[PDB]
């Protein structure tokens, strides 16, 4: 689709420049990222899991780190950009991060409604019967 | 008075050839040897592979076959002399597929039409399960860098890049011999490779 | 799975008790919910679309209405509960509203990390190499 | 001095039988008739089906065949006498599948073993495309309510419910005749139905 292989690598590279500084410290040796996560990944919450993980690594993990070990600041940040950058090229090729994209149809419509003032409320409520005919359409897709 | 720990321990892997390496404690006496110990990331269980080794390298391929299905290992070496021993010196980083240096079995050259065909036999290591072929583990993204030299000529090269173990090289006719080397990698990964042993082919 | 047919109906019923009050008013007669939405529904943003729509009807639409035509307040609210109630029974049978659920694995882990203080940062950064081996695993699932 | 609009206009649908209905303007003179006009929700284009109708009902099935593939319609009627006319009186609600009253073709009863089998021929309306069978439109969730009466007996009933057009009824042997009626619906929808014409079966 976009740049599958490469972007992965660009990422591990940002890590090779840090793998050490951090693996040095790690003392207890039990797996945090239990293969159970690989299960949520091979699942329907898969998109959520991955998005929750990236959300995890850029807001909790790295943040608390870049600062924790200042000498690491500059490089953790670098990796944490190849991540930001992977997210995008990803939630673009819709086939992968759909749970992070948003419908245009829902906006176009959400637009029409806003530009119909007091009247928009009426037509919205009048077609709800169709909304229900759609929602059902979505359910037959299983 | 208490034996010195080995300055550093590190791996020098290659598709199934996970030799461990370390540097000697200073003033190593003729009676000192070292103890090699492993650890499967995920189990706080260190297993002693060797009790004594008067070397500076131990081949741990056999106890690390699961490398490409596991989440790495942690080795550590210790100095031993008499009743005393040196603190353990663990590897600075976890040993996974990451640190395996990509090499290639060989390359055979065939001089055809006015072009040269070449197939790259990937590496086939004895101590390697059937279930694990270089193609199995590394299913997709196998790329190679090719360096072609001409003779009679100067020690200069042409550089190319392919995506299959069989490539060809547009020949111009006018040479008396060509030599080639390869260097594998996997775009998805940052694994370093090693330029193959030169494999010349006479055009005459 | 849960209660597919019925819950749909329970919903249209809440509407039959209002269909009028609102269809009376509706004067211009162009389709708001363009079949394009049914397209985002038959798509990968499908979960987003539906979630964005419900989000639309319970926060913008109904809200501005229940109040707009007070006499309608009591019943719009009723429908807007069979909706709230459909959402749940839906984002339960994961097969349908995955984009509204959240991974347990990501929590268990997100838990471990929180209960590892200054050390959690190190192990997280040390296994990131595996995180990348997972993310790739997720991509081969396409 | 300007003709009165008809008090109200409304549909009385049934699988392909979308008759429109209205009430007369007060003091309707013997020369007044009404004008019937349709509208396919989605196009601000009203189409005049009838110029004059001295009735209070017009059958719009034919111009509403797309009902079960469209998003409803809007009808409206107007009073006409001489050069003057009454304001249009539009339907209060949109006409979709919602407002179609579910009925059933018929029911045939067969007295077997010591039980009674019965299949429900759904409705087959002439002005109905082949592409649109009651089963096509209403693919899943067809349920029926069954009311069985006994004779000789009292005008009382047993109530049951099925999910297929073919059902059976546990018979106890001791009766001289049974009569049944059905009432269809679709659990996914809130469409009202209509109890079938009674279909008795002699047990003797």
């Amino acid at each position: 689709c976009d740049n599958f292989p490469q972007m992965l690598r660009d990422l591990r590279d940002a890590f090779s420049r840090v793998k050490t500084f951090f693996q040095t410290k790690d003392e207890v040796d039990n797996l945090l990222l239990k293969e159970s996560l690989l299960e949520d990944f091979k699942g329907y919450l898969g998109c959520q899991a991955l998005s929750e993980m990236i959300q995890f690594y850029l807001e909790e993990v790295m943040p608390q780190a870049e600062n924790q070990d200042p000498e690491a600041k500059d490089h953790v940040n670098s990796l944490g950009e190849n991540l930001k950058t992977l997210r995008l090229r990803l939630r673009r090729c819709h086939r992968f991060l759909p749970c992070e994209n948003k419908s245009k149809a829902v906006e176009q419509i959400k637009n029409a409604f806003n530009k119909l003032q007091e009247k928009g409320i009426y037509k919205a409520m009048s077609e709800f019967d169709i909304f229900i005919n759609y929602i059902e359409a979505y359910m037959t897709i299983k | 008075t208490e034996l010195p720990s080995p300055p550093s321990v590190w791996f020098e892997a290659e598709f199934f050839h996970h030799i461990l390496h370390w540097t000697p404690i200073p003033q190593q006496s003729e009676s000192t040897c070292y103890e090699v110990a492993l650890l499967r990331y995920g189990i706080e269980s260190w297993n002693s592979i060797s009790q004594c080794s008067q070397t500076l390298s131990y081949d741990l391929t056999a106890v690390t076959l699961d490398l490409y299905h596991s989440n790495g290992y942690r080795a550590r070496v210790r100095a031993v002399d008499g009743s005393r021993h040196s603190q353990w010196t663990v590897t600075n980083t976890r040993f996974s597929v990451d640190e395996v240096t990509l090499t290639v079995g060989s390359v055979n050259l065939e001089i055809h039409n006015g072009f040269i065909l070449g197939k790259i036999q990937l590496p086939r290591p004895k101590m390697a399960p059937a279930q694990d072929t270089y193609e199995s583990i590394f299913s997709h993204f196998r790329e190679y860098e090719i360096a072609i030299r001409k003779v009679p000529g100067q020690f200069t090269f042409t550089h190319k890049k392919v995506k299959h173990e069989q490539f060809s090289l547009l020949t111009s006719g006018e040479v008396g011999e060509f030599c080639v080397q390869v260097k594998p990698s996997v775009a998805s990964r940052s694994n370093k490779g090693m330029w193959s042993k030169e494999e010349c082919i006479s055009l005459t």
